[PDB]
RNA sequence: GCGACUUUCUGGUCUGUAACUGACGCUGAUGUGCGAAAGCGUGGGGAUCAAACAGGAUUAGAUACCCUGGUAGUCCACGCCGUAAACGAUGAGUGCUAAGUGUUAGGGGGUUUCCCGCCCCUUAGUGCUGCAGCUAACGCAUUAAGCACUCCGCCUGGGGAGUACGACCGCAAGGUUGAAACUCAAAGGAAUUGACGGGGACCCGCACAAGCGGUGGAGCAUGUGGUUUAAUUCGAAGCAACGCG
């Protein structure tokens, strides 16, 4: 393993799931209508 | 003075802090290092360099007993969790893996609101 | 935007000495600045019998930092400082730390100072350090 | 502070009155080095009441202005302008910190 | 309004079939029933989140915005009120009115060795663009705000006020129905120029950065205000007046 990719690979499998947006989305609460609209206003970005 | 050379690590780089705890195979506590316990505060804990001296310390203090190989486990979404491990590899260890972790609920409950 | 060459110094066939004169050349009176400087040569080239260029290149390299910082609210960043500004830096901390010695004559404090940092002493080696202390204390919150 | 007024001789009740009512604003922030006032009278033939003033600032200055029938109502206007001015100028500003990388 | 899984019950929808009855339909006053969230009640239940609130910080001040905890509630049943930007700010039913474009459930057709690749047509639903035509303009445009018909509800300047009295309902908060006095000469919609911005983007500038030098600091000339005078002759005042006229 040594070094180099060890930090890049992990970063790759970590970038796939997207931990950032998954629990950042649940960082502060929202209404259901608002959330729905938000999700709608986007699908292929 | 429990000694092996393949322990395991649990990590957490919060928005406001980034800390360490090194445990054994099962495991159980041996040491930890608070960025705040290194004089820092505030956001000064949240900076990556705080985790350098911390993880260096509890890595060092833990290989006092003697530990080189290890496995790693990282929740705590924040900055330090990719720089201070480039300080970790300099710490005297032989990392065998690094496993992501994060608590995913399944629409469980409420967070706060403001702002 | 470029930077106002000196041809050479026609003393030593050097360049650096003129770059320093122009910081000492108060009132444009090079006659008196090159006066007090030539005095500086014979004096320091007497004490600890040597050359200028030895104590000069020595002591100018002993105070000269390789880092300093800058703000940008204001967050203070570490940077490898660029070389000519690093030159005029060593020059400036040198002379501006020099005159505050509480010493009468044009030159004795100067040679005292370059001889100071020649042995890794003096407050300009000290400020070099504190620059190199803030720097690497300045890596956390800014790098 | 600087008070020159044409076609009229100033008095003293207006001084304590106006300058005290200006002093009320050290809520924010006063900061009271200069306060230049300015007046004149001007036949129309309804024929005037000029009420003009600077209230300069740290690193900047200002202007409030008014013309009236009368100095009391006409003055309550050199004040209840500067108030809103000084207030904003302090709000402002920008702190909502936010780490980076 | 309805998004873990399964089963039990269970209504409704679209296709083609058209063989069955043979105009049996449409609307719908009065009426009766469902009905977000809050909320009241009887109890239960109570992990998070949380009005009220306790405390902390900030602000001149802040009962607020921010942090920590924190009750009612948020949750289940049984009930009750029955309202809303309950908005596609568009009543329902029918029939005609240019194309193109995805997309959903289905049908039929062709294409390929067999369509699994493909296309054609069609039915219902679904969104985007876009002609006539309409519209004060914005926009609409086969799911019309077009063209015409049947029925229902509504409106007649604004403030007064959906307030008041009265009546009905409701445990109560309140709901529904819904005035007039007096007052005004407008209220208002759409669209344009400019102004503003504690909105955004781009650029320039001794505006920055960088550095050097300066003032204020002590003594001298001088303009102003304040003083005073019999006179201190008169004017101009942020930059743009105070070594000026």
């Amino acid at each position: 393993e040594s070094l180099e990719d060890a930090l890049r690979r992990f970063k790759r499998s970590v970038s796939k799931s997207g931990t950032i947006q998954e629990v950042r989305k649940r960082e502060f609460y929202e209404k259901p209508s608002v959330k729905r609209k938000k999700k709608s206003e986007a699908a292929r970005k | 003075k429990k000694n092996i050379e393949n322990g395991v690590a649990h990590i957490r780089s919060t928005f406001n802090n980034t800390i360490v705890t090194i445990t054994d195979e099962f495991g159980n506590a041996l040491s930890w290092s608070s960025a705040g316990a290194l004089g820092f505060k505030g956001s000064k804990k949240s900076t990556p360099f705080a985790a350098q001296m911390a993880s260096e310390t509890a890595s060092k203090s833990a290989m006092e007993h003697g530990l080189k190989t290890v496995e790693v486990t990282v929740k705590g979404p924040g900055p330090g969790r990719e720089s201070a491990i480039r300080a970790l590899q300099s710490a005297g260890l032989e990392v065998t893996a690094i496993r992501d972790v994060t608590p995913v609920p399944h629409n469980g409950c409420r967070p706060p609101k403001r702002r | 935007v470029p930077k106002r060459d000196v041809l050479p110094d026609p003393i030593h066939n050097s360049k650096l000495v003129t770059k320093l004169i122009n910081k000492i050349m108060l009132d444009g009176k090079r006659g008196t600045a090159q006066r007090i400087l030539y005095s500086a040569f014979d004096l320091v080239e007497q004490r600890s019998g040597r050359d200028a260029l030895e104590v000069f290149e020595e002591a100018i390299n002993n105070i000269m930092p390789v880092l300093e910082v800058k703000a940008r609210s204001n967050y203070q960043v570490p940077v490898e400082v660029r070389p000519e500004r690093r030159t005029t830096l060593g020059l400036r901390w040198l002379v501006n730390y020099a005159r505050l010695r509480g010493e009468k004559t044009m030159e004795d404090r100067l040679a005292n100072e370059i001889l100071d940092a020649a042995n890794n002493t003096g407050g300009a080696v000290k400020k070099r350090e504190d620059t190199h202390k803030m720097a690497e204390a300045n890596k956390a919150f800014a790098h | 502070f600087e008070i020159h007024g044409d076609n009229l001789t100033i008095t003293d009740a207006i001084r304590n009155y106006i300058e005290e009512k200006i002093g009320k604003l050290e809520r924010y922030f006063n900061d009271v080095p200069n306060a230049v006032a300015h007046v004149k009278v001007k036949t129309y033939s309804n024929s005037a009441t000029k009420i003009e003033v600077t209230i300069p600032l740290k690193n900047v200055t200002l202007r409030a202005e008014e013309r009236n029938d009368d100095l009391y109502a006409g003055i309550d206007l050199i004040n209840n302008k500067l108030e809103r001015q000084v207030r904003k100028y302090k709000t402002r500003i920008n702190r909502k910190s936010r780490d980076r990388g």
